[PDB]
C-alpha cells in the first residue's frame, strides 16, 4: 500500500477528488490519500505543510488553487510556490486527438515538456521609481539542460522522432538564445532524434491550422504556458487532458491546464476525465501499472459513447453520470 | 484628394503595391502616392522618407528584407500600438469560420525592453518592462478604436497572478480608462485562458488589449485562425497622428517577378487605412469589391488555384467599379 499527499484546491477540485477516490476504492487500488488544505490566508503556513507532506509521500495528486491577483506581490501563487519550493522542473503534458470527441482538428499527438520552476515564474519584481515596473526573467544553463535532457530522454523512450525547441531568440537573444543553445548541446547525444526550432509566435500559428507537424515540442515556462492551452483546445479544452510535474525525486499530478473551474463548481457538470487520467499517470508512476490501465481503458471507453459526455465537450451529461459509466468499465474487468 | 507615402519594398513588394495602386485608381480614391525607398544609414531611415511620413501622415509599407527596419520605424515615428483585426474570409476558408477578433498589442515595451544581462555565468537575466504611461495610452487607444470601429467589448489579457507587480500595473491603467468609458463592456482574462477558449470558440472574442509579448502572439494566433499571414491587415499608430499599414508577411523573392504574388493582405491594410482617415465609402466598396473576388474562387492565385496576380487584380477593379 502506497500513501500519497492529495491537495483538493479550489473549484472543481474538491468535488472531483472525490470521484477520484470512488474509483480508487471500486478499483481496490492500494493508495492511501493524505489530504491537505491550502487555503487563501496570506501566512504560507499551509501551503509549507503541503510541500513537507510531498517531501514525506514524494506523489502528490493536486487541484488548482484559485491565485486572487488583486493582492500585493508578496501574496505568491501557491501554485508556483509549490513546484519551485519542490523543484518539480518537468511539467509534461499529452494532447493526444480522443476518437470519441471530435474538433476542428484530429491526427493530433503532442508530448509538450515545459521548464517549470524558471524563467518568467520566478517572481522577481521591482518598482525603480513611481510607475515603472521591471519584472526579471531568469533563464540558466543548468535548467535548460535539465529540461532538454529530459524532453529528449523521453522522445527516445517513447519512440518519437523529432523534439521542437520553442523560443524567441531572435529578440530575446541571451535569454531564450541561451535555452536555445543548451537544447543543441543535448542534441548532439541523440542523434536518432530530430532536432528543430520554432519562434513562438509562429509555433501558434502552426498549432492552429496543421498541428499534425508537432510531435515533442521543448520550451521555456511561459511559452509552455501557452502551448499547453493551445494544444489542449485543439483536442477538446481542459477537461481532457492530464499533467505531470516531475522533479528528480518528487512527483505531483494534476489537471493539464490547471484550472479551478470556480465558475461550474459544486454544480455536477464539470468533466472528471483530466483528473482521473492524472490520478493513472499517478499510479503509472507507483508502478501500480495494472490498476492504471484498468481505469484509463474504463475512462477512455466512457469517451466513446457521446451520451457520456458533459457540456465542455458538446455533451449533457453529469459528472456523476460519467463517473457511473467509468465504474461500469471497471465492473466488466473487476467483477 | 491627400497624398498616402508609398513603401513597396522588396520581393513581391512592387507588384502588389502596383495591384493596390491600381484598385484604389479603379475604386476611384482620392488618393496620390508618394513613392520612397526606406534603407538603414550611417543608423537612420533616409530623410527624404522622414520627411514624407511627417508631411503625409500616412503610410503603405509592403514586405521589406532583413538593426531591424521595423524596430527603426517604431524609435522614429514612437509606433506604439499594433493593431490586428482578424476577420474570417468567406471563400478562402479554415475549420474557423466565425471570427471576428482585433489584436491591440502595446509595442514599445513589455517583454521586448532590448535589456538583458549576463548575471553570471550561465545565468541570464531578460528585463519586462511595464511603466505607468505605456500602459494608460495603449488602454486609451483600445477604447477609442471600439468606439470609433463600433465594437461591444474590450478584453484586457494579462498573467497578472505570476506577475503581479508588472502585469497588475498594466492592468490597472486598462482598468481607470475602462471607468472612463463605461459605454465599452470591459472584461479581464487570463492569457492561457484566452489561448484555451480561442482554439475553441474565437467568436466569444471582441477586442484584446494586453503589453508586448501577448498581443505578439496572439496577433499571430489569430492571423493562423483566418487563414495565414498572406490575408492579414496590420496597422501601426505613433506619435501626433502618425501611422504606417502593412503587409505583415514575407518578400516572397522566389516569386518576384513571377506574376503568382497575392495582392490581397496589402489591400486589406491599405482599406484599413482608409477607414483610419475616414473614408469609409471607398473603404467598403474596396473590401466588399476583394471578398466578393476571392468568393468566386475560380480566378485566384497559387496562394489558390493557377490565375495570375493581374487576373485577380484586374477581378477586383471590374467589380468595384460597379459599385
Ligand atoms: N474540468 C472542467 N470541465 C469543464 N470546464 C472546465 C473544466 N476545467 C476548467 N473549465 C473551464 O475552462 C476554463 C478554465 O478557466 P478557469 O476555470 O477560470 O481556471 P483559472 O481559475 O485557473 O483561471 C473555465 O471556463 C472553466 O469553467
Ligand atoms: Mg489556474
Ligand atoms: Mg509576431
Amino acid at each position: 500500500r502506497h500513501t500519497v499527499t492529495m491537495i483538493p484546491g479550489d473549484g472543481i477540485g474538491p468535488e472531483l477528488m472525490l470521484h477520484v477516490k470512488s474509483v480508487f476504492r471500486h478499483a481496490c487500488v492500494p493508495v492511501d490519500f493524505e489530504e491537505v488544505h491550502v487555503s487563501s490566508n496570506a501566512d504560507e503556513e499551509d501551503i509549507r505543510n503541503a510541500i513537507m507532506a510531498i517531501r514525506r509521500n514524494r506523489v502528490a495528486l493536486k487541484g488548482n488553487i484559485e491565485t486572487n491577483h488583486n493582492l500585493p506581490p508578496s501574496h505568491k501563487s501557491r501554485n508556483n510556490i509549490l513546484r519551485t519550493s519542490l523543484d518539480l522542473y518537468a511539467n509534461v503534458i499529452h494532447c493526444k486527438s480522443l476518437p470519441g470527441v471530435v474538433t476542428r482538428h484530429k491526427d493530433i499527438d503532442i508530448l509538450i515538456v515545459r521548464e517549470n520552476t524558471e524563467g518568467e515564474y520566478s517572481s522577481l519584481e521591482h518598482e525603480s521609481v513611481a510607475g515603472v515596473v521591471e519584472s526579471l526573467k531568469i533563464i540558466t544553463k543548468a535548467k535548460s539542460l535539465r529540461i532538454a535532457e529530459y524532453a529528449f530522454k523521453l522522445a527516445q523512450e517513447s519512440g518519437r522522432k523529432k523534439v521542437t525547441a520553442v523560443h524567441k531568440a531572435n529578440i530575446m537573444k541571451l535569454g531564450d538564445g541561451l535555452f536555445l543553445q543548451c537544447c543543441r548541446e543535448v542534441a548532439a547525444r541523440y542523434p536518432q532524434i530530430t532536432f528543430e526550432n520554432m519562434i513562438v509566435d509562429n509555433t501558434t500559428m502552426q498549432l492552429v491550422s496543421r498541428p499534425q507537424q508537432f510531435d515533442v515540442m521543448v520550451m521555456p515556462n511561459l511559452y509552455g504556458n501557452i502551448v499547453n492551452n493551445v494544444c489542449a483546445g485543439l483536442v477538446g479544452g481542459p477537461g481532457l487532458v492530464a499533467g505531470a510535474n516531475y522533479g528528480h525525486v518528487y512527483a505531483v499530478f494534476e489537471t493539464a491546464t490547471r484550472n479551478t473551474g470556480k465558475s461550474i463548481a459544486n454544480k455536477n457538470i464539470a468533466n472528471p476525465t483530466a483528473t482521473l487520467l492524472a490520478s493513472c499517470m499517478m499510479l503509472d508512476h507507483l508502478k501500480l501499472h495494472s490498476y492504471a490501465t484498468s481505469i484509463r481503458k474504463a475512462v477512455l471507453a466512457s469517451m466513446d459513447n457521446e451520451n457520456m459526455h458533459t457540456p465542455d465537450i458538446g455533451g449533457q451529461g453529469t459528472t456523476s453520470e460519467a463517473i457511473q459509466d467509468v465504474i461500469r468499465h471497471i465492473r466488466v474487468i473487476n467483477g | 484628394v491627400q497624398t498616402v507615402t508609398l513603401i513597396p519594398g522588396d520581393g513581391i513588394g512592387p507588384e502588389i503595391s502596383a495591384a493596390v495602386m491600381k484598385i484604389f485608381d479603379a475604386a476611384k480614391a482620392p488618393i496620390q502616392w508618394e513613392e520612397r525607398n526606406v534603407t538603414a544609414i550611417q543608423w537612420m531611415i533616409p530623410s527624404e522618407a522622414k520627411e514624407s511620413m511627417d508631411k503625409n501622415k500616412m503610410g503603405l509599407k509592403g514586405p521589406l528584407k532583413t538593426p531591424s527596419m521595423n524596430l527603426l520605424l517604431r524609435k522614429t515615428f514612437d509606433l506604439y500600438a499594433n493593431v490586428r483585426p482578424c476577420v474570417s474570409i468567406e471563400g478562402y476558408k479554415t475549420p474557423y469560420t466565425d471570427v471576428n477578433i482585433v489584436t491591440i498589442r502595446e509595442n514599445t515595451e513589455g517583454e521586448y525592453s532590448g535589456i538583458e544581462h549576463v548575471i553570471v555565468d550561465g545565468v541570464v537575466q531578460s528585463i519586462k518592462l511595464i511603466t505607468e504611461g505605456a500602459s494608460k495610452r495603449i488602454a486609451e487607444f483600445a477604447f477609442e478604436y471600439a468606439r470609433n470601429n463600433h465594437r461591444s467589448n474590450v478584453t484586457a489579457v494579462h498573467k497578472a497572478n505570476i506577475m503581479r507587480m508588472s502585469d497588475g500595473l498594466f492592468l490597472q491603467k486598462c482598468r481607470e480608462v475602462a471607468e472612463s468609458c463605461k459605454d465599452i463592456k470591459f472584461n479581464e482574462m487570463y492569457l492561457d485562458t484566452v489561448c484555451l477558449n480561442m482554439v475553441q470558440d474565437p467568436s466569444q472574442f471582441d477586442v484584446l488589449v494586453m503589453p508586448n509579448l501577448y498581443g505578439d502572439i496572439l496577433s499571430d494566433l489569430c492571423a493562423g485562425l483566418i487563414g495565414g499571414l498572406g490575408v492579414t491587415p496590420s496597422g501601426n499608430i505613433g506619435a501626433n497622428g502618425v501611422a504606417i499599414f502593412e503587409s505583415v508577411h514575407g518578400t516572397a523573392p522566389d516569386i518576384a517577378g513571377k506574376d503568382m504574388a497575392n495582392p490581397t493582405a496589402l489591400l486589406l491594410s491599405a482599406v484599413m487605412m482608409l477607414r483610419h482617415m475616414g473614408l469609409f465609402d471607398h473603404a467598403a466598396r474596396i473590401e466588399a469589391a476583394c471578398f466578393a473576388t476571392i468568393k468566386d474562387g475560380k480566378s485566384l492565385t497559387k496562394d489558390g488555384g493557377n490565375a495570375k496576380c493581374s487576373d485577380f487584380t484586374e477581378e477586383i477593379c471590374r467589380r468595384v467599379k460597379d459599385l
